[PDB]
Parts: structure tokens; C-alpha cells; sequence
């Protein structure tokens, strides 16, 4: 029943500010020692800052010190990252994980990990265009322009999993992400069941169910 | 401080090979090294904690051990659902330093991609806007070479490529190149076609559509 929930992420823009919150379930962080770690858009690992709750001692990553600032609440059994002068090179996944052992068994336990996004251009909602075919038959849906990640991608409401592919995004050269979902179904059914695809967005507030059909 | 040289980069090794990651330390950090599995799109997950202590739950066919300032992943058999990027991690000074990152494929006999070509929607072309992409589905190895042809002429520098991950199912990738354009350029020409140039294929595969027809 131990659990790290992180929330508090999303899109910002450069310099600004954005605090997250880690909400520890199952253990009191007064035991143990908090940590913050991020993962840029494809790249490993990397630590930012660790703080012990019963005291507040607070180390730093070399490349955050001086504009972030980790914090915690035993009353809330709740780590927070206070991050300012945010710039793109701290765009990226923030994980919240502790150490079991007082540190022998390392970061045993991880959170799900919100994304934060340091960029300026503004949110824009996709535009979801069909693609017919001619099971020699492919159909997908091509989610262009859109901003930030991520975007959920579904067939048939869920129905319809069996051969699908959802590529990931690919930042195009206007700053906006792009990305297509196919499915190969039988030929035999082209003029017979409905595809449809589930594109959302939560970030712009877009839900388009565009119909996919010859 | 101290640096962790993780090797190799990436590898790949079919069901039931003994995989080996080798993860060098920079200085003296005793038995304070961990062992992460990271699944593509979800958390970090520990396997090894302290060297050479299996943690609860991971199967029996994981395990670590240290020779000095070397420090290996050792997976007896390697099944189908390893899938996922290894990284190690040292904890003996501050801060913790991690590798960087060995990705793990499962190997596979050769497949024939699926080729598949897309006209662009009336929908967009209504918007001044056209892009035609280009379907490889089901293929394998991963290195393909998808290039355009417009009007038999060789295109370039105006499409983006975007491969799945591994899929799990046929241990297989899936590729996708849309051609970026616009209507006032889309309609300045005739023939579409992408040429597709694969281990599984013997002669480069080619899909095309005039417009309209």
C-alpha cells in the first residue's frame, strides 16, 4: 500500500514558476529521505534534490542550485519542488521516489512521474484527418498541429486494439508536435463496420471523433 | 564527482539469452550501487539494491554482483517482457549519478514491412495544407530507408519519420514518414511515391497514387 503521487505539472513559460507536489501514501516521509528526479524527453536519468523531513536538510543538484528549492510537510506527509527561472533544458518528466533503509535500499519506490514543458508557444488543439485506404487495408488517423503533449489516441472507443499502432510524436519545424494511429483490419470490411478514432486533448480541451471511412 | 560509464548503449538478444550489462564506477563506491528497469512510457522500477540483493518481487532470473569497481546486471533468461531501457545508479556520495542507459530489444528472425501509402484528407487540403505519409507496419530490424519520389524525381528534406517501440506481439517496429507540403505545392505535381529499402525485402519496395486517380 506504498505509493508516490506526484501532481502540480504542465506547461509554463520560460523564467516562470511552477511548484510540485508529492503526496507519499502507505509510510511517513519523516523516516525516510525524498528525492526528486527528472528525465528529459528521451534522455536518462537525472537527480535534482534530496531533503530529509524530520529537519529539512536540502542538497541541491549543481545545475538547480540557486533557482530550485525542495521542501516538505509531516503534518501532510507531502514533499513539494519549488522551481524558478524555469528554462527548456528543465523540461522534462519529474519523478518523486525515496530510500528505503535510510538508504540502503535505494529508490525503491517511484512515483508516476508528471511532465513539465518550458516552452512559449501557446496550446493549440489538433486537427484529426482520416486516411483511406485501397487484410491489405490500412486506415489511421493523422493528429497534426497540435501543443503540448501528450495526446490519447483510441480506436472504437476501446473496441478495436487488435493491430494498432500509435506512432509517437515528432516536433515538426512550426514548434507543434504531429503524430498518426493506424490500424490494419481485414479488407473485407471496409463498407461493412465503422473505425473510428478517439483522439483527446486535455491540455487544449479537444475531443474529436473523426470517422474513417473510403 | 563520480561518473558511471554504462555499457552498451543498446543490445539485443532473443528469448532465453543470457544478457549481461556492465556498468563501471569512477572511483571507489564499495557496494552502494543499484540496478533500475524502466518500461517504455511508465516509471523506474528497482531490481538490484546494494550490489548484489535481489528485491522483492523481481524474478529469479535476475541478479547483480560487483568485482571491485565493476558492477554487472546479469538476466539468466531472458524473457519476452524485458523489454525496457536498464539504468544503474551509485549512492555513496551525494549526488546519486546514474548510468547512461543500456535500451534492451528482443531479437527476432527477418520480416517483410507492410508498405502502405496515404493520400492526403479533402478535409485538410481545404486548410491549404498537405501531407502524405507512408506506412511501414510489421518489420524487422529497425534501420529502413524510406525516401520520396515526386513525379519519379528524388525528393528530400521535407518529411519527418517516427518508429513505435518494439511491439509486443511480434517482436517487430512500425514506421511512418509524412510528407509535409501545401496545397498551393501538393497540387504542382502528379505522382506520389515512397521507395522503401529493407533487410526483409529484396528489391526496394515502392507504393504510389496519381492525383485524383
Amino acid at each position: 500500500e506504498v505509493q508516490l503521487v506526484e501532481s502540480g505539472g504542465g506547461l509554463v513559460q520560460p523564467g516562470g514558476s511552477l511548484r510540485l507536489s508529492c503526496a507519499a501514501s502507505g509510510f511517513n516521509i519523516k523516516d525516510t529521505y525524498i528525492h526528486w528526479v527528472r528525465q528529459a524527453p528521451g534522455k536518462g536519468l537525472e537527480w535534482v534534490a534530496r531533503i530529509y523531513p524530520t529537519n529539512g536538510y536540502t542538497r541541491y543538484a549543481d545545475s538547480v542550485k540557486g533557482r530550485f528549492t525542495i521542501s516538505a510537510d509531516t503534518s501532510k506527509n507531502t514533499a513539494y519542488l519549488q522551481m524558478n527561472s524555469l528554462r527548456a533544458e528543465d523540461t522534462a518528466v519529474y519523478y518523486c521516489s525515496r530510500w528505503g533503509g535510510d538508504g540502503f535500499y535505494a529508490m525503491d519506490y517511484w512515483g508516476q512521474g508528471t511532465l513539465v514543458t518550458v516552452s512559449s508557444a501557446s496550446t493549440k488543439g489538433p486537427s484529426v484527418f482520416p486516411l483511406a485506404p485501397s487484410g491489405t487495408a490500412a486506415l489511421g488517423c493523422l493528429v497534426k498541429d497540435y501543443f503540448p503533449e501528450p495526446v490519447t489516441v483510441s480506436w472504437n472507443s476501446g473496441a478495436l486494439t487488435s493491430g494498432v499502432h500509435t506512432f509517437p510524436a515528432v516536433l515538426q519545424s512550426s514548434g507543434l508536435y504531429s503524430l498518426s494511429s493506424v490500424v490494419t483490419v481485414p479488407s473485407s470490411s471496409l463498407g461493412t463496420q465503422t473505425y473510428i478514432c478517439n483522439v483527446n486533448h486535455k491540455p487544449s480541451n479537444t475531443k474529436v471523433d473523426k470517422k474513417v471511412e473510403p | 564527482d563520480i561518473q558511471m560509464t554504462q555499457s552498451p548503449s543498446s543490445l539485443s538478444a532473443s528469448v532465453g539469452d543470457r544478457v549481461t550489462i556492465t556498468c563501471r564506477a569512477s572511483q571507489d563506491v564499495n557496494t552502494a550501487v543499484a540496478w533500475y528497469q524502466q518500461k517504455p512510457g511508465k516509471a523506474p522500477k528497482l531490481l538490484i539494491y546494494s550490489a548484489s540483493f535481489l528485491y522483492s518481487g523481481v524474478p529469479s532470473r535476475f541478479s547483480g554482483s560487483r568485482s571491485g569497481t565493476d558492477f554487472t546486471l546479469t538476466i539468466s533468461s531472458l524473457q519476452p517482457e524485458d523489454f525496457a531501457t536498464y539504468y544503474c545508479q551509485q549512492h555513496y556520495t551525494t549526488p546519486p549519478t546514474f548510468g547512461q542507459g543500456t535500451k534492451v530489444e528482443i531479437k527476432r528472425t527477418v520480416a517483410a514491412p507492410s508498405v502502405f501509402i496515404f493520400p492526403p484528407s479533402d478535409e485538410q487540403l481545404k486548410s491549404g495544407t498537405a501531407s502524405v505519409v507512408c506506412l511501414l507496419n510489421n518489420f524487422y530490424p529497425r534501420e529502413a530507408k524510406v525516401q520520396w519520389k515526386v513525379d519519379n524525381a528524388l525528393x528530400s528534406g521535407n518529411s519527418q519519420e517516427s518508429v513505435t517501440e518494439q511491439d509486443s506481439k511480434d517482436s517487430t517496429y512500425s514506421l511512418s514518414s509524412t510528407l509535409t507540403l501545401s496545397k498551393a505545392d501538393y497540387e504542382k505535381h502528379k505522382v506520389y511515391a515512397c521507395e522503401v529499402t529493407h533487410q526483409g525485402l529484396s528489391s526496394p519496395v515502392t507504393k504510389s497514387f496519381n492525383r485524383g486517380e
